[PDB]
């Protein structure tokens, strides 16, 4: 993990969905999460704020804010990338930007927090490909028409039976000293 | 129609099973479990619950206590063994009357397989030669054969 | 005297999945209240076994893993291992993305007597050629080995023999990442192995040896050779990541007036080159301590 929780928010005081990696307590961490937001202290500008050595992470984009929160160090731009990436990915997953769509496509979107970032790991590129995985296969299908055709022969057959029947080194010796 | 294969699953009552589906065998861990083919007939499409009658599954069954519409008893012909014991179950089907919504087929099957009992002989060990409010023709299989099944099944869900 | 959970059925019926769909997400609102009553579990339980509709069954079972499952019909709603040999099966699939996604799944599942042959069924898994899938037992071991560890309890070698077998990074990295946490002894032979190799990889595996190291020397000490070997070769560092990482790094292990130079260096370049601000704020914060 990288991130017990990525909520995209809208601006409402309320974070537009979630998804909780790890469920334990109750949504008052997240419930208390979402009041904090959805309150911004009130906060002039400002794309980060961590405070109390907790990361809050957003990028307003729009009236809406993607949000990922973590706690300990991380190396920035990679996480950049991701709200912004974020901000690329939506039109095409859920369509466009407007909750419903969303609403609609909700199962979608958190397959895509899933899929596209195991645990704090930034998995792929490729959104259409990233489709692909699951629900969207290819296997299966090889499998399925030969097979179901064999059983189906099996069956067809059955229904007639059926049917009848040196720089190192300057540092170390330094050092060493 | 609901159609029940019960008997513990996993002797190749489940291979019985894997024979009419795909043709193949067992290919699965012996199987307490359902399972479930639609076998389309009169096109009823008849879904067997193939469910061993170890222990739990046995047990518990309640959802599926609803009302029947077929019956394969699947046999080891070799077991000779748990149908008296089965006898004493097997009233507290008759005791159901959900169970009463069924004109039916016991097979046989397991012949190959060591061997089997009279066609009679069997049939008042479980206490099947007793009913009648539900027809009772009786139809051997083996499990490596099996013929004139379907006469047995054609005169049942033209019941 | 009757209800909308018939009004439901119907629906179902009469769209089939589609209407289901529907129900999917009413039942989601309903579930996401906390809500319901039950009924449908029927249902659902009869229509299942015998159903494919893929995406239904992963919201289904998506739906089964953040809700309850030690329901108070046990634990398990008590089908919990009959229904599941058809998964099992599922999970046996050949069918890769389709055991994959639903190892994704088991990432998050973690229901027991239908683990226990499933271990047997998610060893076979492991050997298909798809990395996807491969990777997605890391995470469920993992998931194992708090839940239960031992239900596995030969694994941290197996798996480090099995690194050996292994070359994709991304897998590499997971491995890395799972196996420290189950013993650094492994890895740390291996990490004897990789000293020169490291130079030539990808970061991301790089960077999850460094916070191990950390932690044991506070313990206790008298290693360094080996790794300083290696550690020079570090003082390349390139990344931005790296380098962020490896200035930090160092000063965790060093604080030598020469090493006081060398991370000053790194953060004072850095920090030219920089152009996020609140990065730049944070380093100071370090500095700030140092």
């Amino acid at each position: 993990m990288v991130l017990l929780a990525a909520a995209v928010c809208t601006k409402a005081g309320k974070a537009i969905v979630s998804r909780q990696f790890v469920e334990m307590t109750r949504t008052r961490i997240e419930g208390l999460l979402a009041a904090f937001p959805k309150l911004m202290n009130t906060g002039k500008q400002h794309t980060f704020v961590e405070t109390e050595s907790v990361r809050y992470v957003y990028q307003p984009m729009e009236k809406l804010y993607m949000v990922l929160i973590t706690t300990k160090n991380s190396n920035i731009l990679e996480d950049l990338e991701t709200l912004r990436l974020f901000s690329r990915v939506i039109p095409e997953y859920c369509r466009a930007l407007e909750e419903n769509e969303i609403s609609e496509h909700c199962f979608d979107l958190i397959f895509a927090f899933d899929e596209i970032v195991a645990l704090g790991y930034r998995e792929n590129v490729n959104l259409a490909q990233i489709r692909t995985f699951t629900e969207m296969d290819s296997h299966e299908e090889k499998v399925f028409r030969a097979v179901r055709e064999t059983q189906e022969r099996e069956a067809k057959a059955e229904m007639r039976r059926k049917a009848k029947e040196k720089e190192v080194d300057n540092f170390v010796d330094k050092l060493k000293s | 129609m609901r159609i029940l294969m019960v008997g513990l699953d996993g002797a190749g009552k489940t291979t019985v099973l894997y024979k009419l589906k795909l043709g193949e065998v067992i290919t699965t861990i012996p199987t307490i479990g359902f399972n479930v083919e639609t076998v389309q007939y009169k096109n009823i499409s008849f879904t067997v619950w193939d469910v061993g009658g170890q222990d739990r599954i046995r047990s518990l069954w309640r959802h599926y206590y609803r009302n029947t519409e077929g019956v394969i008893f699947v046999v080891d012909s070799n077991d000779r063994s748990r149908i008296g014991e089965a006898r004493e179950v097997m009233q507290r089907m008759l005791n159901e009357d959900e169970l009463r919504n069924a004109a039916w087929l016991v097979f046989a099957n397991k012949q190959d397989l060591p061997e089997a009992m009279s066609a009679a002989e069997i049939t008042e060990k479980l206490g099947l030669h007793s009913i009648r409010n539900r027809p009772w023709f009786i139809q051997a299989t083996c499990a490596t054969s099996g013929e004139g099944l379907y006469e047995g099944l054609e005169w049942l869900s033209n019941s | 005297e009757p209800p909308s959970e018939i009004s439901l059925k119907n629906d179902l019926e009469k769209g089939d999945v589609k209407s289901k769909t529907e129900a999917l997400k009413k039942v989601i609102i309903m579930i996401l209240n906390g809500e319901k009553l039950p009924g449908l579990l029927m249902t659902i339980i009869r229509f299942v076994l015998p159903l494919q509709d893929h995406t239904i069954k992963k919201l289904l079972l998506v739906f089964w893993e953040i809700v309850p499952k030690t329901t108070p019909d046990g634990r398990l709603l008590h089908e919990m291992i009959l229904v599941c040999d058809a998964y099992r099966k599922d999970l046996q699939h050949p069918n890769e993305f389709i055991r994959g996604s639903t190892l994704r799944f088991l990432c998050k599942l973690k229901e027991a007597e239908l683990l226990e042959p499933l271990m047997p069924a998610i060893r076979a898994c492991l050997e298909h050629r798809h990395s996807y899938v491969r990777r997605n037992a890391v995470l469920a071991i993992y998931t194992i080995y708090r839940n239960f560890e031992h239900l596995i309890p030969d694994a941290p070698e197996l798996i480090h023999d099995f690194l050996v077998n292994e070359k994709d990074a991304s897998c590499k990295r997971n491995a890395f990442m799972m196996l420290i946490h189950a013993d650094q002894d492994r890895a740390l032979d291996y990490l004897s192995t990789c000293i020169d190799q490291v130079q030539t990889f990808g970061d991301i595996l790089q960077l999850v040896i460094v916070e191990l190291i950390y932690k044991v020397c506070h313990a206790n000490p008298s290693e360094r050779a080996r790794f300083i070997r290696c550690i020079y070769n570090l003082l390349q560092s390139s990344s931005p990541a790296v380098k962020y990482e490896a200035a930090g790094t160092l000063v965790t292990l060093s604080s030598a007036p020469t090493a006081i130079k060398a991370a000053a260096q790194c953060y004072i370049d850095l920090i030219i080159k920089e152009s996020d601000n609140n990065v730049k704020l944070i380093v100071l914060d370090r500095l700030v301590e140092l």
